[PDB]
RNA sequence: CGCAAGGGGUUGUGGCGUGCCUAUUGAAGCAUGAGCCGGCGACUCACGGUCGUGGGCGAGCUUAAGCCGUUGAGGCGGAGGCGUAGGGAAACCGAGUCCGAACAGGGCGCAAGCGGGCCGCACGCGGCCCGCAAAGUCCGCGGCCGUGGACCCGAAACCGGG
RNA sequence: GCUGACUGGGGCCUGUAGAGCACUGAUAGGGCUAGGGGGCCCACCAGCCUACCAAACCCUGUCAAACUCCGAAGGGUCCCAGGUGGAGCCUGGGAGUGAGGGCGCGAGCGAUAACGUCCGCGUCCGAGCGCGGGAACAACCGAGACCGCCAGCUAAGGCCCCCAAGUCUGGGCUAAGUGGUAAAGGAUGUGGCGCGGCGAAGACAGCCAGGAGGUUGGCUUAGAAGCAGCCAUCCUUUAAAGAGUGCGUAAUAGCUCACUGGUCGAGUGGCGCCGCGCCGAAAAUGAUCGGGGCUUAAGCCCAGCGCCGAAGCUGCGGGUCUGGGGGAUGACCCCAGGCGGUAGGGGAGCGUUCCCGAUGCCGAUGAAGGCCGACCCGCGAGGGCGGCUGGAGGUAAGGGAAGUG
RNA sequence: UCGCCUCCUAAAAGGUAACGGAGGCGCCCAAAGGUCCCCUCAGGCGGGACGGAAAUCCGCCGGAGAGCGCAAGGGUAGAAGGGGGCCUGACUGCGAGGCCUGCAAGCCGAGCAGGGGCGAAAGCCGGGCCUAGUGAACCGGUGGUCCCGUGUGGAAGGGCCAUCGAUCAACGGAUAAAAGUUACCCCGGGGAUAACAGGCUGAUCUCCCCCGAGCGUCCACAGCGGCGGGGAGGUUUGGCACC
RNA sequence: UCCCCCGUGCCCAUAGCGGCGUGGAACCACCCGUUCCCAUUCCGAACACGGAAGUGAAACGCGCCAGCGCCGAUGGUACUGGGCGGGCGACCGCCUGGGAGAGUAGGUCGGUGCGGGGG
């Protein structure tokens, strides 16, 4: 599929407990690293309520 | 120094919380026995297979699946259907 | 200083910089303690208990006092203790038992082989063996607990004889 | 041994926000209308009127934490899916903690005062008083520090000097040092939108003339003549002049302006907004936006390119903890993540006294201790070796005890 | 003030604090219980002998505003309300499975057995429409049990089952048994906590400003300023409890 | 199969209330009686029984209307998960999802299974 390319480039220090789980969940675990998903709506569910500290593209 | 006498009050004090509620919502697997519903009155009128204890405590009596049912100026009800 | 690279002492400028301990939500703190140095100075031991662990033996394990020996030599000693049946308040019954009238129910209970080399060499695995169990015990070590002053220092006081 | 947080899709459970009066209450006015002051009163047989009081009820307007005809966002839970994480679950050993604090948001209390207080979610501090920004500053913005580098890219915040980087590029605003921190409330401060009204058949301002007769309009203890409250709320000769716009008389008088003639002969008054500014603005040691200083800015608003800038992120070298593999078990190799930390838990080690090892082995060619070292090993506690002092003890590997730092 | 119940605060699951807001309980019922069969309210408007504006009647209209022992909420006439008949399940022995929960407590309960109640029957009955009406243990009392009973037998005395004595209300309950005073005082601690001063705040206090009722012969603003409104200061009295 | 009626359930007001039609051939009801089973706080009103002269009046069934009730858009707000800002404060604004309540246009005097009797 369309795998996304999520960049973590905010960080999580202060933000709510289930947005750092949702990166946690993505892979995401230092900063600027990007990680690349397979495009499926549990997968976006956590890049859209993360997406204030990820930056995503296509791929 | 100032503390001129202070009033005093009295409706001070509640009641125990008595945690009801439904306690178990319809497309989950129930075993005979367990209370689904648990309110004070009538909200929840026993369905297929539920009965009704001192308190209208609902219960199932059919190990099966459970399910409401809003019947309008019927009252809501709340039915076990069995796991055939 | 050294042949050298390099290194040692000092510190002129520049940059950066809120003692230590303690106690606290929070201390450089204008909260506590310490003048400085040296030396003394506080989580132990005994017996029980409970886990864990290194071994021994395991349907079992183990001795105590004491006796004989040594004189830094160990033996003997089964009284006794745990363990091998759980239940019941008990009598009592027993892989059952307790409540009950009840083969209804239900509360405690039980129901342990083997990963498996070898090999007598029945086309049978006996059973030797095995982890350390069924499964436990004994000793060592460690953690914590109980009783002891029980981590160390400190009362104001109580009582006895003078 | 995939079940975790988190997430997607289903199914319901609910009464907050909001809103709304159908319930319970609260509500202003009006209508209609039981009563009750009371009123014309023909007097018991009702009756009629009422800019008072006033039910029930209807209409128009609303109000509620303990109201709800209604009702979100969300939240809870179950099922199916993602999700290999210092996720989860079960059993046991050791705890510490049971004074919390600031910030945001939702309530109470308070006086919607408090670096106040009490709960709710969240987040930081606590234990990140480690690092950058904020002048300084636990908790605001940035960001989770294993060690090393005289390399690189960034974050917030910055780029005139202090001070690293633009006296950067376009369009505006401000004139106060506003910027560099206060309100109601004021005001021809500036700049920009509006929308109406007048004007080359001459507006606006100024100037010139008129600004009259009804009459001093009726009404008042004094009087009230356009200028204290009303009815009718209008007429006259007119270019146009009110039963009067202020000033003013005790009252008249007087001076005016409403309106229009006329000169003049190009714009001109009304109000509604928006930006930034002015006043409003007085407190105690010496002042200042951190300072210097800054005015087409070094302020404010809006675009843009580019740099600076952390212990964040890359690059290079190293250590260590897990897991997976190499497995020639080589305990050494590549691969993958991780490695702030108080109370605490756990795991490795260093050193001190003494015992076995010892009828041994070091030692006067010098024991132990002391004083030095820029050398060697170790992450560290240390262990070496060397020079001086010292002058008679010391004690390996390997283990064992404990008055052990 | 201290335990229990209802509503809110509680932010639409549950839970959730304060010397927050507002009320109740420490009973009661032999019929107010079980079952079978009937019945349906309150008010509004008429019409009505005494009749308040509700006595009881009659006629429409009226889904619930009545009723349900008592607080409040939820519930409810397709009865849980109102009446009548037999009855005692206000059972014994249990109890799958759950709600709630630190502990033990609280709660719902199908179903089996024994022996019954009502109904033709299907069936329903292990108190009460529901949520308060309560008290661990220990120590003893009274019935049963036949369980034990100190060489034996029996007794004494226990046990087991049932039940009783608590404003143990400071309501998880220290002893069976309990008040004061100290300026004659003492120790251990705390800036965890008051008095002083400071700090934060600014109700209160002091000050000035906005509005212009209305006073000032006339005239709002010479001098004043009703009802109300916005601020500054931090010298008052306090609030808070920060070194 | 297709209309009418009689019982029955489901949906629980767009499924009703109230006006105006109409229907009895059949079924149903009202009625005729109440000796008998059975009855009323007292009444055969209601239950109940035995009937059959008369009737559709009542009640009920089936149509008609929008006035009350009810249902109710589309748009636009409010409010709000999440994200990012402003004000001393009381409070407020932008981004992205979700998105009422009222109000308006308008909708409605039902829909529908199983078994019976009848054309
Ligand atoms: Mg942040
Ligand atoms: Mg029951
Ligand atoms: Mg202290
Ligand atoms: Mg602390
Ligand atoms: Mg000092
Ligand atoms: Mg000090
Ligand atoms: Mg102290
Ligand atoms: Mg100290
Ligand atoms: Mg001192
Ligand atoms: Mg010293
Ligand atoms: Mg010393
Ligand atoms: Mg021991
Ligand atoms: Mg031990
Ligand atoms: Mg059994
Ligand atoms: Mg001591
Ligand atoms: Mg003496
Ligand atoms: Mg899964
Ligand atoms: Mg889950
Ligand atoms: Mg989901
Ligand atoms: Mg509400
Ligand atoms: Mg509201
Ligand atoms: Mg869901
Ligand atoms: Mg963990
Ligand atoms: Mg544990
Ligand atoms: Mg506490
Ligand atoms: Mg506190
Ligand atoms: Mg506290
Ligand atoms: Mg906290
Ligand atoms: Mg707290
Ligand atoms: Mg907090
Ligand atoms: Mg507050
Ligand atoms: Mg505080
Ligand atoms: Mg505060
Ligand atoms: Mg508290
Ligand atoms: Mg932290
Ligand atoms: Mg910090
Ligand atoms: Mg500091
Ligand atoms: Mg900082
Ligand atoms: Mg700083
Ligand atoms: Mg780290
Ligand atoms: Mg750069
Ligand atoms: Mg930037
Ligand atoms: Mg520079
Ligand atoms: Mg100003
Ligand atoms: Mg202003
Ligand atoms: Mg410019
Ligand atoms: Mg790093
Ligand atoms: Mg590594
Ligand atoms: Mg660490
Ligand atoms: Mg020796
Ligand atoms: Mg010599
Ligand atoms: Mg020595
Ligand atoms: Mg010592
Ligand atoms: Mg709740
Ligand atoms: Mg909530
Ligand atoms: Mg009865
Ligand atoms: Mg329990
Ligand atoms: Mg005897
Ligand atoms: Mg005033
Ligand atoms: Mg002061
Ligand atoms: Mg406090």
């Amino acid at each position: 599929m369309p795998r996304l390319k999520v960049k973590l480039v905010k960080s999580p220090i202060g933000y709510p407990k289930d947005q750092k789980a949702a990166l946690k969940a993505l892979g995401l675990r230092r900063l600027q690293q990007e990680r690349v998903l397979e495009d499926t709506p549990a997968i976006r569910g956590n890049v859209e309520k993360v997406a204030h500290l990820v930056r995503v593209e296509v791929v | 120094a100032h503390k001129k006498g202070l009033g005093s009050t009295r409706n001070g004090r509640d009641s125990q919380a008595k945690r009801l509620g439904v306690k178990r919502y319809e497309g989950q697997v129930v075993r005979a026995g367990n209370i689904l519903v648990r309110q004070r009155g009538t909200r929840f009128k026993p369905g297929k297979n539920v009965g009704m204890g001192r308190d209208f405590t609902l219960f199932a009596l059919v190990d099966g699946v459970v399910e409401f049912q809003d019947r309008g100026r019927l009252g809501r009800y709340v039915h076990v259907r069995p796991l055939a």
